């Protein structure tokens, strides 16, 4: 899920704080490439 | 031989199985190779019934394994809300902990199940116990990202 990936640990500072992935980048599942875009009459459509 | 014909009966849920098995004096407490009890595969698989006739049949509902986990945290860890009402109201630690610190607790807030986490904490669930590496069960909220859990625990 993307809820364990933004608990990832990337380091832990000096004052004990833990700094998580979600803290330095947005978790979100989206598509491998955003290049293809297919519509079916105008509406929003995939295809094969 | 009569323990383990229990156990099989307790794990694939035959409710009929373990009442005929009872009558013939099985052993309630027979534990397998790893320590589980037939009740710690009731509340592991999610059989309210079967958890039901074992406690009847004066099963110890503080059992641990080889490991020092006891029913109460496999049915907090796995979502079975019926079972840990069950359970609690035979008499069961709600502090218990196993060979990491890790109480009943702890296992219901990493897995989201704000029902059980009401449940335990009403019948004297310590909010401020720790496991191995000094972790709360708020500590875990935080971590995970439940904001619902952490607004219960303070």
């Amino acid at each position: 899920s993307t809820e364990e990936f933004g608990k990832i640990l990337l380091k832990v500072n000096q004052d004990g704080s833990r700094v998580l992935l979600r803290d330095v980048a947005k978790i979100e599942l989206g598509g491998e490439n955003y290049d293809i875009i297919a519509e079916f009459n105008g509406q929003p459509a995939s295809g094969l | 031989d009569l323990g383990k014909k229990l156990l099989e009966a307790a794990r694939a849920g035959r409710d009929d199985e373990v009442r005929i098995l009872m009558a013939n004096g099985a052993d309630v407490n027979a534990a397998d190779v790893v320590g589980w009890t037939p009740l710690h595969l009731a509340a592991y698989w999610g059989h309210l019934e079967i958890v039901e006739v074992l406690l009847k049949n004066g099963a110890d509902v503080n059992a641990y394994d080889t490991l020092g986990s006891t029913p109460l945290h496999l049915a907090a860890h796995f979502g079975h809300l019926e079972i840990v009402e069950v359970l609690l109201k035979n008499g069961a630690d709600v502090n218990a902990k196993d060979d990491n610190g890790i109480t009943p607790l702890h296992l219901a807030a990493n897995r989201g199940h704000l029902e059980i986490v009401e449940v335990l904490l009403k019948y004297g669930a310590d909010v401020n116990a720790q496991d191995k590496f000094g972790k709360t069960a708020f500590d875990i909220s935080i971590n995970n990202g439940n904001e619902d859990l952490a607004e219960i625990l303070q």
